[PDB]
RNA sequence: UUCAGCGUUCUUCGGAAUGUCGCGCAUUGGCA
RNA sequence: ACGAGAACAUGCGCGACAUUCCGAAGAACGCUGAA
């Protein structure tokens, strides 16, 4: 997808997604079981949290016909950026995943691209996240 | 030779689901879409699905002869309206069932106030052992939209239109009290033919009266 | 699935937090009345445009931020009750422990607006007692109280003294008697036990942390004037305001020297001001307790109720 | 081939919650919001809850079979009245449960209190060791809201059909003492059914002795 | 929205940056004390989100595209509540000349549609957000 | 002795679809 | 005066059946601050 380039200039990609995921996988053996801890404690239900809020706009932009974003779509993403910060400031683990995967940086570059093919090239790297954390836990 | 045009609309009464695959669905998004006109993106009602629907209902509404298992095996005036495939038997069918399409006054009257065509619907499934909930996301149409419908009747025998007609009528009086589409049975694809429209569009056959 | 007809009735008034605390200036409480006339915003700001009392209102409030009483500045302009009535939703009598209510904490009331106790919270009432399941256990909303039975009652700390802290809850009246129905399936629940359960619950609260609460001369002052009833079996604290002893299970499953310990561990790390600083175990932990008086001059512990279960 | 339509209503005797999902939410605002109907924007109860209700209180009522893994292994009553698609002994639903929609009776009782149709309720998750709290505000539906229910039942065999309506019977009965949406053993989701017609709608089926 | 003094737009990204403008480290005791506004906290804010959540609902439940009578009443009172607040804190009023919300909300009333109480909403509610991300 | 409330949590954790069919029949071919 | 001429890949067929947006979750913990 070509989506970013992070600090030290390694590209963003569903491969990236994957490698991000597998560098941020502990195994901490707590209670004597062995666990799986991501991104220093990323639940699956945070994560999923995010995710719903990629799929509210998700539909709208995926549904739409038309190729540049919509004004409430930009809004909706504005707003998703707000909800990033908010929930990296609730929480410390979402943070180390914001910041980790860089998909805050990554909504304002689909912001300045306009562009629904960047969105779903978005929303496919946020779905890859998702997809590796469940493969890696 | 007479071709008799019904043409009208189909009213959502509660929202309508008749799916369509072939597409791989995003994690956390609708696991089952509806099936939508791929031009105008727009979803839209199968005539395979009402011709079919209306098929059945009539085929329960008039009898199933004992084991029954082809299609082909109905009585036969429904063989006469939708059609047979017997060998050295095959009847044309008297009725074609178009696509109906979304309204473009529904359309509007989503435009504005600006509402979705389709609603997204979160359900789960709860294990009878575990008791344990497994979610669901499933597409369907809104009950404000509605659907505009499109069928021909052709006029092979002259005699017999006035009956065709009747169970035409009867067939989509029991559309009416059943669905459309799938999961209709938890709530889904209730409709309504709320307009109908009959004109003898070729030929000469009088219609005034059907 | 066993249903028992679950009534409550309240020995010290129990305040169910709505969500909502009201500063004094939205509230007009008049001392000589002890009646507070709780009244809508918008309602009252459209009255003060119209009678163009409006910037006299906006220049009192920041004459006085401090204290903004609404009943003052009324009868600074007098306007009239039946002036007033337009404004207000309703009034409620007060028991002032101290002179002017600093805040008040709105009862939960329905969409309907009928007050009423949330099954939720009498469920985790309960749970805090029984644990040691809860899908079994079944608790509904309280069949909706009547307005007569709710008055707001001052907040007390009571730690070697009773000092009146300026916070007024509204509260379901000492008396009055709250319904709830329970469904409890056999296989996991038995009414028996959960009464028993509550009843050893209530004791090892009394024997733990009530006793040496009332040791401290406040305490004492507040046994004195009736503040624990004779009664006071099985008992259930669902107010709010009640206090870090019920709430949580250290009391219940712990020494008492040790859960004294581990509560002044958690005291110290979520409150750094009051107990951080402090570097020793007082003779009470948490030091204070909760309590409401009345112009009768009785005193009743905060939230405290009695349950009563009939198949 | 009968359809037998049966109206009435739902009333909501305590806040009534049924969970949606995507609903983009404010800081600090209603953080479970209940189902609504795209069109109006009202509270409405789906009808694959009330099934799914019915079914699960009447097929736990009659007693699930020993290790019970899936809902095509209940009894066979509840099977011929909520369909079975088990491979080769696929059965037929007779019970159509439909979408309960907020009343206009109900709606126009609460705009002549300027009352709302969904209340919200604060709750919160206390810790027993650390007193630390989580506070959540809901979306339940206010008491005394009307839904209006619709159900179609099939007469596939005449003789079975009046076993099925006291099945059906029983279920209400169920769904009466039991609780409808989520959070019903914290008080949410009380509800009564009454009945508008029992008509047959298709058919000569009797459905006045019902 | 509306353009402030100085001619700079009402946004989320001016909520980001009147957020950040306003913090300070004020390291106390070798520790970091972050404070925002000259020492708001977030109970403060927390409440003045609560007067907003309260007309927030309200309005999103309305289905028309002007805000009702009742609503603008409520947004008066949310005038006399912020005056009241600004009055008794000085970082409550710090917090409100800074994001000119108490201006905002006359924007809306003189707008009196839907969409403008909505974007106002999340405005705040991006204050709110950005306040929890920099403490 | 008076004057005041203040601070902290704002949703959390799971479950994110599954199973079933995945074309059939007639002509054609094949056998006779 | 074209290995050509004539010849509808066509007929029949519901993307459908089964599936609770659930389970757990007290709006309450500390009591102090200023003068």
């Amino acid at each position: 997808m070509e989506l970013a380039k992070t600090k030290t200039g390694e590209m963003i990609d569903l491969n990236f997604a994957r490698k991000v995921v597998e560098e941020n996988k502990r195994v901490k053996d707590n209670r004597g079981r062995q666990e799986i801890v991501l991104f220093n404690g990323l639940t699956t239900s945070k994560l999923r949290n995010l995710l719903e809020l990629i799929n509210h706009v998700y539909t709208k932009v995926y549904n739409s016909d038309d190729t540049t974003l919509s004004e409430d779509v930009r809004d909706e993403l504005e707003y998703l950026k707000v909800k990033f910060a908010y929930e990296s400031g609730r929480e410390p683990a979402v943070r180390t995943f914001i910041e980790k995967t860089y998909v805050d940086k990554l909504v304002d570059v689909v912001l300045k691209k306009n562009t629904k093919k960047i969105f779903l090239d978005y929303c496919k790297y946020f779905e890859a996240l998702v997809a590796y954390a469940k493969f890696y836990r | 030779y007479s071709k008799i045009r019904i043409v009208g609309k189909i009213d959502v009464l509660t929202g309508l689901h008749i799916g369509g695959g072939g597409e791989t669905s995003m994690i956390g998004a609708i696991a089952s879409p509806v099936v939508r006109d791929p031009y105008s993106r727009l979803p839209i009602i199968p005539g395979s699905s009402i011709k079919g629907k209306m098929r059945s209902l009539l085929a329960k509404h008039i009898g199933l002869i004992p084991g029954q298992k082809m299609h082909n095996q109905d009585a036969p005036e429904i063989l006469r309206l939708f059609g047979s495939s017997q060998k050295g038997a095959i009847q044309s069918s008297r009725l074609q069932i178009s696509d109906a399409f979304f309204s473009k006054a529904s359309q509007e009257e989503f435009d504005k106030k600006d509402l979705a065509y389709t609603e997204t619907k979160f359900e789960n499934t709860i294990s009878r052992l575990t008791a344990v909930a497994n979610p669901r996301q499933i597409e369907r149409v809104t009950r404000g939209a509605s659907f505009d419908f499109h069928i021909i009747y052709n006029v092979e025998n002259i005699n017999e239109v006035m009956a065709d007609f009747e169970n035409i009528k009867t067939a989509i009086h029991l559309l009416e009290n059943d669905y459309l589409g799938g999961g209709g049975t938890r709530g889904n694809g209730r409709i309504r033919f709320v307009i109908d429209s009959i004109d003898t569009v070729v030929g000469d056959f009088d219609s005034s009266n059907l | 699935e066993k249903v028992y007809q679950v009534k409550l009735k309240v020995y010290g008034p129990v305040h169910i937090g709505s969500g909502k605390i009201i500063r004094k200036q939205e509230y007009i409480y008049d001392r000589r009345k002890s009646l507070a006339h709780i009244v809508d915003g918008p309602n009252l700001v459209k009255f003060l445009n119209k009678k163009g009392k409006f910037t006299a209102y906006l220049q009192y409030l920041n004459t006085t931020k401090e204290r903004a009483d609404l009943y003052t500045f009324l009868r600074q302009e007098q306007i009239d009750t039946n002036d007033w009535k337009t404004f207000v939703l309703y009034t409620e009598r007060v028991n002032q422990g101290k002179k002017g209510m600093n805040d008040l904490h709105l009862f939960v009331r329905d969409g309907r607006g009928d007050l009423y106790i949330p099954g939720s919270s009498l469920k985790g009432a309960l749970r805090t007692v029984l644990e040691g399941a809860f899908h079994s256990l079944s608790i509904s909303d309280s069949l909706p109280i009547d307005p007569k039975n709710l008055a707001i009652y001052q907040k007390i700390d009571i730690n070697k003294e009773l000092k009146p802290m300026p916070l007024y809850r509204e509260c379901v009246n000492v008396g009055t008697t709250v319904e709830f129905t329970m469904k409890i399936n056999s296989d996991d629940w038995t009414i028996e036990k959960i009464e028993k359960q509550i009843q050893q619950a209530y004791l090892q609260y009394w024997n733990k942390w009530f006793v040496g609460m009332v040791t401290t001369p406040g305490g004492k002052a507040f046994i004195k004037g009736g503040g624990l009833p004779s009664v006071l079996p099985t008992v259930l604290f669902l107010g709010g305001g009640t206090g870090f002893p019920s709430k949580t299970t250290h009391y219940l499953q712990k020494p008492k020297e040790q859960a004294q310990k581990d509560i002044f561990a958690i005291l110290q790390r979520r409150f750094r001001n009051v107990y951080g600083k402090m570097a020793t175990v007082p003779k009470n932990v948490p030091m204070v307790l909760k309590g409401v008086n009345d112009s009768t001059n009785k005193w009743y512990q905060q939230g405290v109720c009695l349950l009563e279960f009939q198949p």
